[PDB]
């Protein structure tokens, strides 16, 4: 279970305007994802931690499937899932809300 | 122009 794309996918966004969008959301386990705008094709997942700090990790997409870190997800909804559900995204932090872009 | 930084999760 993770919600449909179109509540956290953004297209291809640069850093700057995917941070403002996380501050606008204001709250700690806010989170999207972009296609990146300096390395297209490959996307990131932006997320607004419980310190007010945003933290961007890459996911890599081959053979339509995704990569982040070591670990091989088959679908951005499984990927999304894993870091929400199952394992902490960052130390004692999961994702936990997902923010749409102002446009579809 | 300089890369941005990005993050690994913490299992990783």
């Amino acid at each position: 279970t993770a919600p449909p794309t179109n509540q956290w996918y953004h297209g291809k966004l640069d850093r700057t305007i995917a941070e403002e969008r996380l501050r606008q959301a204001g709250k700690s386990g806010s989170y999207l994802i972009r296609e990146s705008d300096r390395r297209p094709g490959s996307f990131v997942l932006s997320f607004l931690s419980q310190m007010n700090v945003v933290n961007h990790f890459r996911i890599i997409a081959m053979s339509g499937d995704y990569y982040i870190g070591g670990r091989r997800f088959s679908s951005l909804s499984d990927l999304i899932g894993y870091y929400s559900h199952v394992s902490s995204l960052l130390k004692g932090e999961k994702l936990l809300y997902p923010v749409a872009p102002p446009e579809p | 122009e300089e890369e941005n930084i990005y993050s690994v999760p913490h299992d990783s």
